[PDB]
RNA sequence: AUCUCUCUCUAUGCUCUCUCUC
């Protein structure tokens, strides 16, 4: 990945609007669909999960299993 | 020593007879050393008859058979082929088995 | 009731022919040479290739008019082999199971009344 | 094109390397045919065997 | 990422002459990259690699090197190439080589521009190489004509 | 459903009809749809194992290998290549994750999807180095069911392995994706492609 | 009367020798 380890405002907005429609949400997924690549993606995911937005399925760390609200 | 009392094969009260060319090696071999297995085989396979019976014009016509006298000469009578090698003890048996 | 053809299988030790002729034999329907179907020269005497060729011939012929077939078989001879090689039986099977009716199979191998000196040269071919 | 035939009896095991089984295949669509087939791997009696090959058959493996 | 096929359409045709750079040997033959058509993976099944029995595999074919080839089986749905080396006729070989060279030259032309300005590669391919090909046959011929 | 009163603390899920119906760690071991005719006792299903981790004897008879749960077999296959020889717990975890991914993406019971993938990857026609003098001659041999299944499983695992070798994608997700591809939709997965290539090769030979 | 049917290169090599007592 060509850097892309920034919690940029535009990037955040994109994430907000692209995490729905798609059923599966993960760090790997984010990396694939070109936004954040690596460590700060996890942080972003965490801060999307305060109340609602994306619902958890995983009860496990390292691999994240998350589905948007239907 | 002589391996056989028949030395070669069959040439007794005869001598210096007529040659045959072989099946696979096609070589000049006397019509005694020749080795003649003689193949009787129906034109199709043993499992490829029922199907033929099912799909034909002439119902219950039976089979034609090929009658091919082989001249499989001593040399190329053996690869994984017939006649093998017999024990110097049990070589005096002229029976078809 | 049925339209009769003549198959004339030339499945010599190397290459197959399923040269389907008339009844006098002067006019050919379809031939499709056995070694044409597979462009691997190892697979020319192979039964599979022969089978494929037979199937092709059936497609040409059964779906045009001719329903019944007399089958002549010859795998060369005279000086060559005088014996049915690999590919004739397979071809026959294919003909049977494609759907064509059989009008008496027969073998017309050229068998001499002693012929010319064949190839090899006394000591013969050496494997 | 798709075909499938049940196995019933094994005609031994043949191959230079070995392992490859010679089987007698019976078709569950019309039981009139019992063909000699080449099968790679562990195979018993009464098993459904899918066949991409329709009609081609071989016995010995050399 | 840099990609896109050498010719006009996405997928190769039956009996198309190609040149194959050898990647790695497995079981069927080799998962080669066709240098006359994109970089789509295909294989030469062990029967049609050479005319005669040559015993050695890493002297007549060689990993990393290019081989004069022809496409046998193509499936216009996802991506499979059943390939041959043997079915290429005497002569013919020279022609194939020439074609390969031409293709290489074409490829060389289309990258400098990209480097100078990024922008989508597919678009570039569309606006430089394809219409000419459609008009005639090959892009190198068109280039030659232009030069003349 | 029906809370059982104990002095020890037991979770609600356990109390609920998981005592009544014994299917998986909260997944359907029912449905039961094999697309090909029969194929049972070669792809196991039926026996509703809770977690794909059973220590038994599945090499000590000819066909007894079949009575392994398919998920368990998958886990075992995943357990491969140096860094991961042994450590079946990890494999189990990965399988669970894969299942979760499947559930998330294109819904359905994941087990059925897995089964479909197993069916649609594996080859009908295969090649053996028969020889013809030791040279490059390979007669087309049709494959036995159990063996075919095993091969398919192996190739699935191989695909995942290939994907994971230096990538952001954690093994499980990738595996799930490839499984889905194999089942039906795109058929751009590695394993399926390989199988198809093999089949093609077999077809061009005899 | 039941066979079934397989396959090719591969050159050479110099360092001894052994009995008893009836
Ligand atoms: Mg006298
Ligand atoms: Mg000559
Ligand atoms: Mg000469
Ligand atoms: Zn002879």
């Amino acid at each position: 990945a060509k850097h892309a380890v920034v919690l940029d405002q535009d990037k955040f907005d994109r994430i907000m609007k692209e995490a729905p429609t798609y059923r599966y949400v993960s760090v790997s997924v984010l990396v694939d669909r070109f936004k954040l690549g690596g460590s700060l993606a996890r942080v972003a995911l965490r801060h999307l999960e305060n109340e609602g937005i994306i619902k958890p399925v995983s009860k496990h760390s390292k691999q994240a299993i998350y589905t948007r609200a239907t | 020593p002589k391996k056989r009392a028949s030395n070669g094969r069959n040439k007794k009260g005869r001598g210096h007879v007529k040659p045959v060319r072989c099946v696979n090696c096609s070589r000049s071999v006397p019509k005694d050393k020749a080795i003649k297995r003689m193949a009787i085989r129906n034109i199709v396979e043993a499992a490829a008859i029922r199907d033929l019976s099912e799909a034909s014009v002439y119902a219950e016509y039976a089979l034609p058979k090929t009658y091919n006298k082989l001249h499989y000469c001593i040399s190329c009578a053996i690869h994984a082929r017939i006649v093998r090698v017999r024990s110097r003890t049990d070589r005096r048996i002229r029976a078809p088995p | 009731s049925q339209v009769f053809g003549v198959a004339r299988i030339f499945a010599s030790f190397n290459d197959t022919f399923v040269h389907v002729t008339d009844l006098s034999g002067r006019e050919t329907i379809a031939r499709v040479t056995g070694g044409m179907k597979v462009k691997a020269d190892r697979d020319e005497s192979s039964p599979y290739a022969a089978m494929l060729a037979a199937q092709d011939v059936a497609a040409k012929c059964k779906e045009v008019g001719i329903t019944a077939v007399h089958i002549k078989i010859r795998a060369t001879g005279g000086t060559r082999s005088k014996t049915p090689g690999p590919g004739g039986q397979a071809a026959l099977r294919a003909l049977a199971r494609s759907g064509l009716r059989i009008g008496r199979i027969e073998d017309v191998t050229p068998v001499p009344s002693d012929s010319t000196r064949k190839k090899g040269g006394r000591r013969g071919r050496r494997l | 094109p798709v075909t499938l035939a049940k196995v019933i009896k094994v005609l031994g095991r043949t191959g230079s390397r070995g392992g490859v089984t010679q089987v007698r295949v019976e078709f569950l669509e019309d039981t009139t045919r019992t063909i000699v087939r080449n099968v790679k791997g562990p195979v018993r009696e009464g098993d459904i065997l899918v066949l991409m090959e329709s009609e081609r058959e071989a016995r010995r493996l050399r | 990422t840099s990609h896109c096929r050498f010719y006009e359409n996405k997928y190769p045709e039956i009996d198309d002459i190609v040149m194959v750079n050898v990647q790695q040997i497995a079981e069927m033959g080799a998962y080669v990259k066709l240098l006359e058509y994109d970089n789509i993976e295909g294989m030469i099944l062990l029967s049609e690699l050479s005319r005669r029995r040559i015993r050695s595999i890493q002297k007549l074919i060689r990993v990393g090197k290019n081989d004069v080839a022809v496409v046998l089986r193509v499936d216009k749905e996802k991506g499979y190439i059943d390939l041959s080396k043997r079915r290429v006729s005497s002569e013919d070989i020279i022609k194939c080589e020439e074609k390969y060279q031409k293709s290489k030259t074409v490829h060389s032309i289309l990258r400098y521009c990209a480097e100078k300005f990024q922008i989508p590669l597919e678009e570039l391919y569309k606006t430089i190489a394809w219409p000419l090909s459609r008009k005639f046959g090959h892009a190198y011929e068109a280039f030659k004509l232009s030069i003349i | 459903f029906v809370p059982v009163e104990l002095a020890t603390t037991i979770p609600v899920e356990i109390q609920q009809a998981q005592q009544e119906i014994k299917l998986f760690n909260k997944w359907s071991f029912e449905d039961v749809e094999v697309k090909d005719a029969s194929l049972v006792d070669y792809i196991q299903i039926s026996k509703p194992i809770y977690v794909a981790h059973t220590a038994g004897r599945y090499a000590n008879k000819r066909f007894r290998k079949a009575q392994c749960p398919i998920v368990e077999r998958l886990t075992n296959s995943l357990m491969m290549n140096g860094r991961n020889n042994g450590k079946k717990l990890k494999a189990v975890r990965i399988v669970k994750h894969t299942l979760e991914i499947i559930n998330v993406l294109t819904d359905q019971n994941p087990l059925q999807v897995v089964v479909d993938a197993i069916i649609n990857s594996g080859p009908r026609e295969d090649t053996t180095r028969v020889g013809g003098g030791g040279a490059a001659r390979r007669q087309a041999v049709d494959v036995s069911p159990l063996r075919r299944v095993n091969q398919s499983i192996a190739l699935l695992t191989i695909g995942a392995r290939e994907a994971a070798f230096r990538n952001i994608k954690t093994i499980a997700e990738t595996l799930a994706e490839e499984l889905i591809n194999a089942a039906k939709g795109s058929s751009t997965s590695y394993a399926i492609k390989k199988k198809d290539e093999l089949e093609r090769v077999a077809k061009s030979n005899r």
